[PDB]
């Protein structure tokens, strides 16, 4: 009996779905299809830098006055940009539903770029990619995507080289604005104490203005510093995408796999459209390196080849106990919906993924398991103290078994 | 002809195991090439580059 989520997209094309809980407090917010996969390396910072600027004052709320009235009734506002979707979403009490949409509505149209704001966020962006690079998992995640998808719009990283950072103008900003803001490729999704029929209304008065090949490759790259002290690989094969459903069955493999000898492992199934990675990221000291990735690379073997009852069950018990991602709370519904509605077109209900998690045993496991692991090539991203990493043929030579 | 022959009666049986020999090797020398060819482009295709962080 999950709480459907009630969508009304409009004759714009902006989908607009909402799911109703007790929660007193709503989460609100927009979807749009639009990332990194959608430049063209002349404009490869412009969806961060105007998630820079998105909440730097409008034409109707100058400056600081709108973010005057985001703390007037004690609303959260944030926003976020992977390499295919970007969402601005608030949480903010049930009673406050109708400026919040409207402040929506402001942010995702008749929004203001500043010129004096643009060079003070590009000193703000400048400066923190300067210092992203402290960030190891996110420089290692980034050469992997680089690395695998090497010639594609798809190895560029979100946040773009320092070079664009720095030459772009509010012109070009304009036109990524204008371009992947369309409206059939928006979501208004809302979760909690929302009536949907309310929220259908208030985005038929606002927000009813906006206007109307993907290839991996398997790659050796590595940064090699060894002053760091801990060293981050990721290695990671080709995903199926959003829109299979062996995913379910790969996630429980992931979950299978879990986490056993060198600290900091970890599993990832990132997925984009009918594309993705799906592979692991340890972390470790200079020797277990080796092994862990031995180790790894035996475990996906086995999951390859003798995968048993009883760890599928454990599997499809940790992803039941992982549909929490959906919980209840508005946030992470509201994300949910907001997603679902922009890849697979509709909100699929938890049941259909019970369905889809119960129908997966241990045959057809191991058999999607050799479909995507077994004899790939895999995209191998290294960064610190990584001389005992092992190159590409050992690598390669671990992603089969002889036996 | 008849002392060399003496002097060497597998002559004959020799040349045909030279033959299959021969064969053999036009056979397996260039598939061996490759195969080292392969399991060596991974290398011969590495591109280095420095990058410090200046």
């Amino acid at each position: 009996s999950v709480p459907e989520t009630q969508v009304s997209i409009l004759d714009n094309g902006l989908r607009v779905a909402s799911e109703q809980s007790s929660h007193a407090t709503c989460t609100v917010g927009v979807w749009i299809d639009a990332g990194s996969r959608y430049e063209t390396e002349k404009n490869n910072g412009a969806g961060y830098f105007l998630e820079h600027l998105a909440f730097k004052g409008t034409k109707n709320r100058p400056g600081n006055a709108l973010e005057k009235e985001v703390e007037s009734i004690g609303a959260h506002l944030n926003a976020y940009s992977t390499r295919e979707h970007t969402a601005y979403l608030i949480k903010a009490l049930s009673k406050d539903l109708p400026k919040v949409v409207e402040l929506l509505a402001d942010i995702v149209q008749n929004s203001s770029l500043e010129d004096s704001q643009i060079e003070k966020e590009r000193d703000v962006i400048l400066r923190e990619m300067q210092e992203n690079d402290a960030s190891m998992q996110n420089v290692v995640f980034d050469y992997l995507h680089a690395t695998a998808f090497q010639g594609t719009p798809l190895a560029q990283a979100v946040e773009g080289p320092s070079e664009n950072v720095r030459r772009l103008s509010r012109t070009d900003l304009t036109d990524y604005l204008n371009r992947h803001y369309k409206a059939p490729r928006m979501v208004l999704a809302a979760a909690g104490g929302v009536e949907h029929q309310q929220l259908l209304d208030l985005a038929q008065k606002h927000l009813s203005s906006v206007s109307r090949p993907c290839r991996f490759t398997g790659s050796e790259i590595r940064h090699r510093d060894d002053a760091l002290p801990l060293a981050h690989v990721a290695i990671a094969v080709e995903g199926p995408g959003w829109a299979n459903p062996d995913n379910v069955t790969l996630q429980v493999a992931n979950a299978i796999i879990g986490h056993y000898l060198c600290q900091s492992f970890q599993t990832f199934n990132i997925s984009y459209s009918d594309t993705g990675l799906l592979g692991a990221h340890f972390v470790c000291d200079a020797m277990s390196i080796d092994d862990m990735v031995f180790f790894l690379q035996g475990q996906w073997m086995r999951l390859c080849t003798s995968a048993t009852e009883s760890e599928v069950t454990r599997g499809k018990n940790i992803l039941r106990n992982a549909l929490v991602s959906h919980l209840d709370g508005t946030t992470p519904v509201c994300e949910d919906i907001g997603r679902s509605l922009l890849t697979y077109g509709r909100r699929i209900p938890l049941a259909e993924w019970e369905s889809r998690i119960q129908e997966v045993d241990a045959q057809m496991l191991r058999d999607i398991c050799s479909k995507y692991f077994y004899d790939q090539c895999p995209a191998v991203a290294g960064y610190g103290p990584i001389e005992q990493l092992p190159d590409y043929n050992r690598i390669r030579s671990g992603m089969f078994w002889l036996r | 002809t008849f002392l060399r022959w003496a002097s060497e009666p597998e002559h004959d049986h020799r040349k045909r195991m030279g033959l299959k020999m021969l064969l053999m090797m036009g056979l397996l020398l260039p598939l061996t090439y490759a195969m080292k060819r392969h399991k060596w482009s991974v290398l011969k295709s590495r591109k280095l580059a420095y990058r410090p962080p200046k």
